[PDB]
């Protein structure tokens, strides 16, 4: 109720299918969480205008 | 220390909790409340799916706990201190893992065994009782170690049944008998 | 900067900081950890995530108490240069260790460049 309302409020609210948010990064290599529907060997455009191809798809983290 | 070891595997949480809450003698309360807050948390779809998901941060997780402690209060504050610990440890997917384990420890302290009558069909009430009786009659279910016997229906097993409890099983199923019969008539 | 942190670990001269905000440095940004050894200048090299970087320490490490405040000084540090770099022997910081005293800045340039 009040629990559910506050739960709705504190939820991230990002679909993360076809997009995903970075969570590690260093060495010109990164690991992002999201991108659930993503093609393999695809080119992914980082919002800092970097492009990176994707070689590891791991559950949840590309 | 715990009367039984589950050899950790996030049972280390359960163990620690168990002895702490055992001396606080508030394990039944904890377990029930833990179940109860879990049922309505799980039935909050965001953070009943995403709670499992590790999308959440450290900081975002802490804010999840604050929502969780709005969902119920009290009923062992050691499991409330556990919620904080689990958010901090950033594991909240193997939260129900710990819940299951804690239940086993709790009911182990109570001295209760859980058995199963995996079967391919839901059996007679006569069968249920007779097996429950049989298990108590055997030393396999010793005294003070109670029995919850749950017959389950599994399609994978084709006919017959396997009774399991005490890590000793007697499998008088047709599927297994058929396996050996088939094999020798193909060899 | 409101990008402040504490030093979670000091494993060798590869310190780890835990910033207390979700405003983070970037890779090849620079941090000044205020210590009784003066400032120590470190360079963020990895983000190990959850606002915990792993930083190469470009000034020597020892006697560091865990949980020591950090401040983010950003980018690759910019030394002070001129033709007054000529006739100066400089330490890593860029300070004349032939001790003619501070270099007259003209252009100060980031240590990492493309």
């Amino acid at each position: 109720s009040i629990l559910e309302e506050r739960i709705k409020g504190v939820s991230d609210e990002a679909n993360l299918n076809e997009t995903g948010r970075v969570l590690a990064v260093g060495d010109g290599i990164a690991r992002v969480f999201g991108l659930n529907n993503i093609q393999a060997e695809e080119l992914v455009e980082f919002s800092s205008g970097v492009k990176g191809m994707a070689l590891n798809l791991e559950p949840g983290q590309v | 220390p715990p009367p039984v070891r589950l050899f950790g595997v996030e049972g280390t949480y359960a163990t620690a909790l168990y002895q702490a809450a055992a001396k606080n003698s508030s394990i039944d309360a904890a377990f029930q409340s833990l179940q109860k807050v879990e049922s309505t948390v799980k039935k909050n779809p965001k953070l009943g799916h995403l709670l499992l998901n590790p999308a959440l941060s450290l900081k975002d997780r802490n804010s999840v706990i604050d929502a969780i402690v709005e969902t119920h209060k009290n009923l062992d504050g050691y499991v409330v201190n556990l919620l904080k610990v689990l958010s901090e440890n950033n594991r909240l997917g193997c939260f129900e893992k710990i819940a299951s384990d804690f239940g086993v420890l709790n009911d182990a302290h109570n001295g209760l065994l859980k058995g199963t009558v995996t079967s391919a069909e839901p059996l007679d009430p006569k069968s249920f009782k007779r097996i429950e009786k049989a298990l108590s009659a055997s030393k396999l279910v010793g005294q003070g170690k109670s029995l919850k016997l749950e017959n389950v229906v599994k399609p994978e097993i084709k006919g017959g049944l396997i009774v399991e409890l005490g890590d000793k099983t007697v499998d008088l199923s047709i599927s297994t008998k058929i396996q050996k019969l088939n094999k020798v008539l193909e060899d | 900067t409101p990008i402040t942190g504490k030093v979670t670990a000091v494993i060798g001269a590869i310190v780890d900081v835990h910033f207390e905000q979700s405003e983070l440095p970037a890779i090849l940004n620079a941090l000044e950890i205020k210590t009784p050894q003066g400032k120590l200048v470190l360079e963020v090299a990895q983000h190990l995530g959850e606002n915990t970087v792993r930083t190469i320490a470009m000034d020597g490490t020892e006697g560091l108490v865990r949980g020591e405040k950090v401040l983010d000084t950003g980018g690759p540090i910019s030394v002070p240069v001129g033709r007054e770099t000529l006739g100066r022997i400089i330490n890593v910081i860029g300070e004349p260790i032939d001790e003619r005293g501070p270099i007259k800045s003209k252009l100060r340039k980031p240590i990492h460049a493309d």
